[PDB]
């Protein structure tokens, strides 16, 4: 049972790996490929090294926006608007230089750990700074080996268990055989001195 | 039981008979099975008293959830309904709650 | 006949409770061996219900 | 909101949806540093919340969808959803299905959790059993000797 449970204490670690798909821990490859269709970057692609302080920040202040394709044309879109099915339904795009980028507009003002942006007329947009941010990936590969050494702790506990186990069945095996064939007899008293006498 | 004595049958007769007029304090038509059984002069008022339980137990099956004539194989289905009627007050107090 | 004698109640209560437990079963056992290959079923079938 | 408008409607305010519409967005400001347990991206509306005017929007309705300039260089485009956040009626009825939906996992669930138990028990009795009954499983009937 325990040696059941440490597996699928695995299968758990093992399926949340499996969720770090790409490059590490998975990245929406739809986006990628409608980037790819577009001519434009992954807004996140660009900001992916940025620095870990500001990354909550940038993540803060781009709020949904912050999954977008950096389209400096915009007129592969509208076109290719009505095509788009299997784009996410809030689909974001970007005017900008994918080379250079520049910086998104918004009307934002920093709070303690926190922004308010003038999303639009009627329309003001507050957010807080959010943990892992979408920009400063650094592929955050650390994360994906701390689930790797769970995931190796696991399986290890689950190796010694299946030992133990297999240890209990031989013995179980050998009582068996005992109970089996000197049953019998068990613990009872040498014939040899009533055959003397 | 064939290698024990009558007097110990006796006793764990009595002892039984003991626990089922508890059991069966509720019923009337158990009840008053249970009180014809004991003349020791009827035997097989005994015997009959058995089948009226087996019998008894089968109507109460309410067989509209339930499918095993045997009541003994029906303990199953009884626990299998307690399990779903727990998850279902679950719900219904969320319900409720909410 | 009375070592079978003292012999026999055990046997039969064993044989009786036995006979419910294979019954209560699809299988009929037949040895400690088979009664230890059905108990690793038992386990299986635990392991995947869970 | 009509089931149909609820789509539309939905695409148009985009992850403003859930806003909340205060028409000063003044009385947030000084409270604005406290709020640190909120959601990720909270979302204020300004106007009169009884008959609150539609948010004026750069909307650009497009075959099931909206496209929509959020802010200079920036385009939001929402495809009309299914089932949307607005037009909260029909949506009561979803989630109705989701409870028919969950009974039958809670009725499979149940079975399982029995079949788990029936073998638990199962497994129980055959280790009491072997406790008490190996000493004399499957050995010869002494009634037919004793007969004999």
């Amino acid at each position: 049972v325990e040696r059941d449970e440490v597996a699928a204490q695995k299968r758990e670690l093992e399926k949340q790996i499996e969720r770090l798909s790409q490059p590490s821990g998975a990245e929406d490859s739809r986006m990628i490929a409608l980037a790819e269709r577009f001519g434009g970057v992954l807004l996140s692609e660009i900001y992916d090294d940025i620095t870990i302080d500001d990354a909550p920040y940038f993540s803060a202040l781009y709020g949904p926006a912050r999954h977008g394709i950096v389209v400096p044309d915009l007129s592969l879109v509208r076109p290719h608007l009505e095509t788009l099915e299997d784009c996410p339904e809030d689909l974001y795009l970007i005017e900008g230089d994918p080379q250079s980028f520049d910086d998104s507009v918004f009307n934002a003002e920093e709070q303690t750990n926190a922004v308010l942006v003038k999303s639009s007329d009627r329309q003001w947009r507050y957010s807080r700074y959010p943990e892992l941010p979408l920009f400063g990936r650094a592929a955050r590969e650390n994360r994906l080996e701390a689930l790797n050494l769970e995931r190796d702790a696991l399986a290890e506990r689950y190796a010694t268990l299946s030992f133990d186990v297999q240890k209990i069945q031989r013995a179980h095996q050998a009582f068996s055989q005992f109970v089996g064939k000197h049953l019998s007899v068990a613990f009872d008293t040498d014939p040899e001195a009533e055959i003397r006498e | 039981l064939a290698y024990m004595e009558g007097g110990a049958l006796r006793s764990m007769s009595d002892k039984a008979l003991g626990a089922l007029r508890l059991a069966v304090a509720d019923n009337e038509h158990l009840r008053d099975a249970l009180r014809l059984s004991e003349d020791p002069k009827r035997p097989e008022r005994k015997v009959q008293f058995f089948i009226a339980v087996y019998q008894h137990l089968r109507e109460r099956i309410r067989q509209d959830i339930i499918r095993t004539d045997d009541p003994v194989d029906a303990i199953e289905q009884m626990e299998i309904e307690l399990a779903r009627l727990t998850e279902e007050l679950t719900a219904r107090e969320q319900k409720l709650a909410i | 006949i009375q070592s079978l004698t003292a012999r026999a109640p055990v046997w039969l209560a064993a044989q009786d409770t036995l006979n419910q437990l294979c019954e209560q079963s699809g299988e009929t056992l037949a040895s400690s061996n088979d009664v230890t290959e059905y108990m690793q079923q038992l386990l299986e079938r635990e392991r995947e219900a869970t």
